[PDB]
C-alpha cells in the first residue's frame, strides 16, 4: 500500500536544481522489462505519468527483472539528513523477555509517501526501442530506492506511526532495524501472539503489511554477526577447518573472526598471530606459522571447543568488572552481575604511547570498559582488580597527569601489577655521582656518549648513526652499567629525564628496555636534571 | 516578537556534532526537562530533514539541561563578537566585590529567527541505542549560546537604566547567561544592592567574588642555611627557566660556585648579592607582557599533589598574564574546579575565556568532567604531557 503518514518535506541544497542527465539508449529486451515492471509500479500508484516537459531526469536501467534508477546526480543536489547511524545495541544491553517476534516490512520505501514538492525531481524515461520517440516518463511518488533520503525518512515515518501503539502498551519492546521489526515482551505464548496482531492490525490501519504466520520469528536470531535467543546470547557460530598453509588473506579473516568472538569468550588470543602479518604483505603469499602462534591457534580452538552464550542485564543489579594480566600489553576482562554468568567478555592490547608501565595500563583498561559500560548499561560497573590500592594510591599520589577511577577493589589473581623500580627523591649519600652528556653531528650522523665522576673516573663510547637523544640515554645507560648498586646520575636532557622519570618498566625502543633492567638491579638511583651549555661543574667537563 | 535575522557566517554551514553517551539518570532527567520545555513551547520535535546537532548534558548546579554551543559560536562569532559584541569594563575586576548572577532564564522570552532555529538542534540519546532518540530545536533565544546576550542587550539595558542611574558606581557586567555587578561598597550594603538590583529582574548575594584582593603567585626561592650542590643545582635550574621571563635574572654569580651531589658548599658573599635581587624580581611583576585583545587566551595547569594545583594565563609561550594556585575529592573533581576558577577570573580580567591545556587522558576528562561541572559555559581545552621540570618550577 501507501501509508498517510504526513511528508517530510525535503529540499535541494543552498542553490541547486534538479539533476537533467541523458538516457543510455537499453536493449530490447530490457525496454520491455522496464515497461511491464513501471505499469504495475503504476497500478500500485508508486509512480505517475508526468506530463508537460519537468526538465529533469536521471537515467534509469534494468538488471537480470528489476528495475534500477541511477541516483547519484539527484543525490548530491539532495540535502542533508539526521545520521540514521549513531550506534547499535549491544545485545549484553538487552533486559530478558518472555516473547520475541520478528516482523518484516515489504515493499518499506515503496509504501511510504515522498514529498509532493520534491516528487518532480525524481523523473525518469524509458527509452523507445532506439531514441525515435519520446519514451514514457515518470516521476515516483514514494521513497526510491536509490535515494539518500529514503533510509532517514523512512526510519522517521516507522517511528512516528509506531508511537501510539507504544504509548497503549508501554510494557513492550519494539526494536526496528532496516526492513525489520523485533517485538519482545514478558506476555505468556498465547497472549504474546494476540499482542502481535494488534501491531500487525495497526500496522496495516498505516499502511505497512507483514507476514501473517510467516513471521520469520520464532528465536535463534541472526543480527549482525549476532546470534539471539530470548534467554541468553552468543556470536555468531565461527569454524576454523584445517589447513596446513595458511595466506595473508586466511590469517586476516582467521584475526577478525577472533576478534569477534572474544565479545563473550573468555581468553582469546591473537597476539601471536598478528605478528605474522607484520610487515608489506602480498596478500596471496603463504606464511609459515610460528612456534608461538602454532599453540595458540589450537588453544583458541579449544576454547572454542564448547559453545559459550552471554546472559542479559538485569537493571536492578550492580554490574562487576574484573581485570586480568595476560601476557604484556595485553589485557582481559569479563562483566556480571552474578558470580561468572558473563553479560559480556573483551581484551585491551595497545599503546599509542612510546613509553608505559602497567599501572598507566591497568587504568587505560579500566577507563576503556567504564566508557564502554555507559554506552551499553547506562551506569557504572564495579572493578576487581590484580593491584594493590597501596601500590595504586603511591603512583596516583605522584604521578603528574590527573586521574579517577570508579569504585574498585583488590583481587589476587596473578600476575599482579606493581612499579618495578623507584626512583631516590633525594641525592644518595656516599655514592658515585656521574655527570653524564651525549652529542652528535646533525651531518656525520655519528656521535659520543660519555660520563665524567667525582672519583675521577671517565669514558666515551663512540656511537655510529645515531640521532641527538640515542647519545642522551645511551649516555645515562652507560653510567648505569660501569657503577654500583647505588648511585645519582646528573644529565642535561629533559628528553631522557621526562622518560625514566615516569617509571617506564616496557617501551617500544632497544635502549630503553637496557636502561630499564638495569634500573631494576640497582638498590637506589637518584637522577637529576642541570641546564645545557650552562657551564655547570660537571656537565661542563663531560661536555668538552 | 520582534525577530533579530541571525546569519551564520557567509559559507559556513550548521554544527555538526555528535552527542556523548549519557547515564541513565541523567538521561531520564533530560526528557523530564525536555518535555516541560516543549510543553511551554520552548521547543520543538525535528524531523530526518534537519541533519544538524549539538551536544546536551545534565548538571546539577535540581537537574539542569545543558547544551554545548562550543562549535556554533565558533561558527557565528562574526554575529556576537563583531556584529552585537558587548564591551568590556576595566573597572569590574578593580572593584572589592563582584556577584555573579544568573539571568540566563530571561532568554526564553525573546523568539530566535525562524530562518536560524534548525542550527539548533540537538538529540537525546538512549541507553545502549535501543531507540532513535528524540530530535529537537529552540523556538527562542537557548541559554548557552553565545548569541543570545548579543541579541538580549537591548532589552538587558533597559531593565538596567533605572538601576545603574540610581547607582552610578555600579558596574555591571554580561557574559554569557550571567551577569557581573561589583561595586566598592562594604559586605552588607553590597548585598542589599544586589537583593535591589534582583527585584529589578524579577519585573522581567549568591556568589561573593573579590577581584580587587588578587594579586601574582611569586616564584619563590628556597630560604635554606646550607645548601649543597644538589641544592644550588635545582636553585639554578628554575633561575635559567625564569630566565625566559622576567628580564634580569642573573645565575651568572651562583652557577660559578667533578664534585659530589651531596657535597655541601657554602655560598658567596657575593652570592646572596644574586639570589637576593632575583628576590626582589619575581614578586614584581613582569616587564613587557601585556594583553593583547585579538590575541586567544591560553592556560596550563599542572599537577602539584597534596591537593594543591598551579596555573599560568598567556598568549604567547612563557610570557604570562597572570599566575595563580588553587587548594569526596578526586584528580578530576579539583581539576575541574581549578578549570571553573580559572575561568571565572579570566572572564573578569578580559571578558574571554582561555583555552585549556590539561594533564588528563581525553577519555578519563570526557567520562568526568560533567559529574562536578556546575557553570554555564564550557572552555575550549586541549590535553598535554607536563613537562617534568616546569611542574617543578612553579612549585
Ligand atoms: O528486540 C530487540 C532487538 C533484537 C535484536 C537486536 C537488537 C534489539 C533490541 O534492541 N531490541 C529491543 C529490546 O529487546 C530487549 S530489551 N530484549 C530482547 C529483545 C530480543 C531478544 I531475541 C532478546 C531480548
Amino acid at each position: 500500500p501507501i501509508s498517510p503518514i504526513e511528508t517530510v518535506p525535503v529540499k535541494l541544497k543552498p542553490g541547486m536544481d534538479g539533476p537533467k542527465v541523458k538516457q543510455w539508449p537499453l536493449t530490447e529486451e530490457k525496454i520491455k522489462a522496464l515497461v511491464e515492471i513501471c505499469t504495475e509500479m503504476e497500478k500500485e500508484g508508486k509512480i505517475s505519468k508526468i506530463g508537460p516537459e519537468n526538465p529533469y531526469n536521471t537515467p534509469v536501467f534494468a538488471i537480470k527483472w528489476r528495475k534500477l534508477v541511477d541516483f547519484r546526480e539527484l543525490n548530491k543536489r539532495t540535502q542533508d539528513f539526521w545520521e540514521v547511524q549513531l550506534g547499535i545495541p549491544h545485545p549484553a544491553g538487552l533486559k530478558k523477555k518472555k516473547s520475541v517476534t520478528v516482523l518484516d516490512v515489504g515493499d518499506a520505501y515503496f509504501s511510504v509517501p515522498l514529498d509532493e514538492d520534491f516528487r518532480k525531481y525524481t523523473a525518469f524515461t524509458i527509452p523507445s526501442i532506439n531514441n525515435e520517440t519520446p519514451g514514457i516518463r515518470y516521476q515516483y511518488n514514494v521513497l526510491p530506492q536509490g535515494w539518500k533520503g529514503s533510509p532517514a525518512i523512512f526510519q522517521s515515518s516507522m517511528t512516528k506511526i509506531l508511537e501510539p501503539f507504544k504509548k497503549q502498551n508501554p510494557d513492550i519492546v519494539i526494536y526496528q532495524y532496516m526492513d525489520d521489526l523485533y517485538v519482545g515482551s514478558d506476555l505468556e505464548i498465547g497472549q504474546h501472539r494476540t499482542k502481535i496482531e494488534e501491531l500487525r492490525q495497526h500496522l496495516l490501519r498505516w499502511g505497512l503489511t507483514t507476514p501473517d504466520k510467516k513471521h520469520q520469528k520464532e528465536p535463534p536470531f541472526l543480527w549482525m554477526g549476532y546470534e539471539l535467543h530470548p534467554d541468553k546470547w552468543t556470536v555468531q557460530p565461527i569454524v576454523l577447518p584445517e589447513k596446513d598453509s595458511w595466506t595473508v588473506n586466511d590469517i586476516q579473516k582467521l584475526v577478525g573472526k577472533l576478534n569477534w568472538a572474544s565479545q563473550i569468550y573468555p581468553g582469546i588470543k591473537v597476539r601471536q598471530l598478528c605478528k605474522l602479518l607484520r610487515g608489506t604483505k602480498a596478500l596471496t603469499e603463504v606464511i609459515p606459522l610460528t612456534e608461538e602462534a602454532e599453540l595458540e591457534l589450537a588453544e583458541n580452538r579449544e576454547i572454542l571447543k564448547e559453545p559459550v552464550h552471554g546472559v542479559y542485564y538485569d537493571p536492578s543489579k550492580d554490574l562487576i568488572a574484573e581485570i586480568q594480566k595476560q601476557g604484556q600489553g595485553q589485557w582481559t576482562y569479563q562483566i556480571y552481575q552474578e558470580p561468572f554468568k558473563n553479560l559480556k567478555t573483551g581484551k585491551y592490547a595497545r599503546m599509542r604511547g612510546a613509553h608505559t608501565n602497567d599501572v598507566k595500563q591497568l587504568t587505560e583498561a579500566v577507563q576503556k570498559i567504564t566508557t564502554e559500560s555507559i554506552v551499553i548499561w547506562g551506569k557504572t560497573p564495579k572493578f576487581k582488580l590484580p593491584i594493590q590500592k597501596e601500590t595504586w594510591e603511591t603512583w596516583w599520589t605522584e604521578y603528574w597527569q590527573a586521574t579517577w577511577i570508579p569504585e574498585w577493589e583488590f583481587v589476587n589473581t596473578p600476575p599482579l601489577v606493581k612499579l618495578w623500580y623507584q626512583l631516590e627523591k633525594e641525592p644518595i649519600v656516599g655514592a658515585e655521582t656521574f655527570y653524564v652528556d651525549g652529542a652528535a653531528n646533525r651531518e656525520t650522523k655519528l656521535g659520543k656518549a660519555g660520563y665524567v665522576t667525582n672519583k675521577g673516573r671517565q669514558k666515551v663510547v663512540p656511537l655510529t648513526n645515531t640521532t641527538n637523544q640515542k647519545t642522551e640515554l645511551q649516555a645515562i645507560y652507560l653510567a648505569l652499567q660501569d657503577s654500583g648498586l647505588e648511585v645519582n646520575i646528573v644529565t642535561d636532557s629533559q628528553y631522557a629525564l621526562g622518560i625514566i622519570q615516569a617509571q617506564p618498566d616496557k617501551s617500544e625502543s632497544e635502549l630503553v628496555n637496557q636502561i630499564i633492567e638495569q634500573l631494576i638491579k640497582k638498590e637506589k638511583v637518584y637522577l637529576a636534571w642541570v641546564p645545557a651549555h650552562k657551564g655547570i661543574g660537571g656537565n661542563e667537563q663531560v661536555d668538552k | 516578537i520582534e525577530t533579530v535575522p541571525v546569519k551564520l557566517k557567509p559559507g559556513m554551514d550548521g554544527p555538526k556534532v555528535k552527542q556523548w553517551p549519557l547515564t541513565e539518570e541523567k538521561i531520564k532527567a533530560l526528557v523530564e526537562i525536555c518535555t516541560e520545555m516543549e510543553k511551554e513551547g520552548k521547543i520543538s520535535k525535528i524531523g530526518p530533514e534537519n541533519p544538524y546537532n549539538t551536544p546536551v548534558f545534565a548538571i546539577k548546579k535540581k537537574w539542569r539541561k545543558l547544551v554545548d554551543f562550543r562549535e556554533l559560536n565558533k561558527r557565528t562569532q562574526d554575529f556576537w563578537e563583531v556584529q552585537l559584541g558587548i564591551p568590556h569594563p576595566a573597572g569590574l575586576k578593580k572593584k572589592k566585590s563582584v556577584t555573579v548572577l544568573d539571568v540566563g532564564d530571561a532568554y526564553f522570552s525573546v523568539p530566535l529567527d525562524e530562518d536560524f532555529r534548525k542550527y539548533t538542534a540537538f538529540t537525546i540519546p538512549s541507553i545502549n541505542n535501543e531507540t532513535p532518540g528524540i530530535r529537537y530545536q529552540y523556538n527562542v533565544l537557548p541559554q548557552g549560546w553565545k548569541g543570545s546576550p548579543a541579541i538580549f542587550q537591548s532589552s538587558m539595558t533597559k531593565i538596567l537604566e533605572p538601576f545603574k542611574k540610581q547607582n552610578p558606581d555600579i558596574v555591571i557586567y554580561q557574559y554569557m547567561d550571567d551577569l557581573y555587578v561589583g561595586s566598592d561598597l562594604e559586605i552588607g550594603q553590597h548585598r542589599t544592592k544586589i537583593e535591589e538590583l534582583r527585584q529589578h529582574l524579577l519585573r522581567w548575594m549568591g556568589y561573593e567574588l573579590h577581584p580587587d584582593k588578587w594579586t601574582v603567585q611569586p616564584i619563590v626561592l628556597p630560604e635554606k642555611d646550607s645548601w649543597t650542590v644538589n641544592d644550588i643545582q635545582k636553585l639554578v635550574g628554575k633561575l635559567n627557566w625564569a630566565s625566559q621571563i622576567y628580564p634580569g635574572i642573573k645565575v651568572r654569580q651562583l652557577c660559578k660556585l667533578t664534585k659530589a651531589l651531596t657535597e655541601v658548599i657554602p655560598l658567596t658573599e657575593e652570592a646572596e648579592l644574586e639570589l637576593a635581587e632575583n628576590r626582589e624580581i619575581l614578586k614584581e611583576p613582569v616587564h613587557g607582557v601585556y594583553y593583547d585583545p585579538s590575541k586567544d587566551l591560553i592556560a596550563e595547569i599542572q599537577k602539584q599533589g597534596q591537593g594543591q594545583w598551579t596555573y599560568q594565563i598567556y598568549q604567547e609561550p612563557f610570557k604570562n598574564l597572570k599566575t595563580g594556585k588553587y587548594a569526596h575529592t578526586n584528580d578530576v573533581k579539583q581539576l575541574t574546579e581549578a578549570v571553573q576558577k580559572i575561568t571565572t577570573e579570566s572572564i573578569v580580567i578580559w571578558g574571554k575565556t582561555p583555552k585549556f591545556k590539561l594533564p588528563i587522558q581525553k577519555e578519563t576528562w570526557e567520562t568526568w568532567w560533567t559529574e562536578y561541572w556546575q557553570a554555564t559555559w564550557i572552555p575550549e581545552w586541549e590535553f598535554v604531557n607536563t613537562p617534568p621540570l616546569v611542574k617543578l618550577w612553579y612549585q
